[PDB]
């Protein structure tokens, strides 16, 4: 019989314009359609272009809109060309193997493949429960076994919208 | 804690190579993203000693080391 995960997981994929696709693929319940789904999928160190894998529970969209990311945020490691591979794998192993220990605080993990470095993050529900976010980050140090003096950042996900004002640098 | 919790040597652990693809990933949209024979867990395959440099000295990006 099939091990449980404490919670559906549900996995997408997107493909940037060189356009967010973010299509879902298939959703699990166990560890055993886990491994089906995952061993049957590229590395995200092999896609070519800007790609992005999403993993989330089921019920929660890759998106800060969805009603459980729009007060929420997530921790952000920028990686060197050819880690995030093994970076994705323990990082999503420690997720749903319930590893974070924060409660129902996480939503869900990206891999981001880009041209000269990989962006991989994982997204909590509540951005002001310093508790959960600092439990997180020091989760990440040890699953991901960072070095010390590595660098990461915490964004929230409302502080990343462009608006008047907040616009970034744009063309005249 | 959580009702249901996995370590990282059982999630492997539990890992069996099954050549069926799921049908999901069959889709056209995801032919970049299809692999048809299996791929074990990286955890298993050795390091090589260059993947062992990076990961015990530096990981970050030059892109972010810039914004220092």
């Amino acid at each position: 019989a099939e091990h449980p995960l404490q919670y559906n997981y549900t996995f997408w994929y997107s493909r940037r314009t060189p356009e967010q696709n973010i299509k879902q693929i298939g959703t699990f319940a166990s560890v055993e359609q886990f491994w089906r789904f995952y061993s049957h999928m590229v590395r995200p160190g092999d896609l070519t272009g800007h790609s992005d894998f999403h993993l989330f529970k089921e019920g929660i969209k890759p998106m800060w809109e969805d009603d459980a990311n729009k007060n929420g945020g997530k921790w952000i490691i920028r990686l060197r060309k050819g880690l995030a591979s093994r970076c994705w794998e323990n990082l999503i192993l420690a997720m749903l193997g319930e590893q974070f220990m924060v409660g129902e605080e996480i939503c869900g993990a990206v891999v981001s493949v880009r041209f000269q470095e990989d962006i991989i993050s994982i997204w909590n529900k509540t951005a002001s429960d310093q508790a959960t976010t600092a439990r997180i980050r020091d989760t990440l140090r040890r699953v991901l076994n960072l070095p010390p003096n590595t660098i990461m950042e915490y964004k929230t996900h409302t502080d990343s919208i462009k608006m008047p004002g907040r616009l970034g640098p744009q063309r005249l | 804690l959580a009702d249901y919790r996995y370590g990282r040597e059982e999630m492997l652990a539990l890992y069996v190579k099954e050549n069926k693809v799921p049908e999901e990933l069959q889709d056209k949209e995801f032919a970049a993203v299809l692999q048809d024979e299996p791929l074990q867990p990286l955890a298993l395959e050795p390091l090589t000693e260059e993947e062992q440099r990076n990961f015990s000295l530096s990981v970050n990006s030059v892109a972010v080391l810039r914004l220092m």
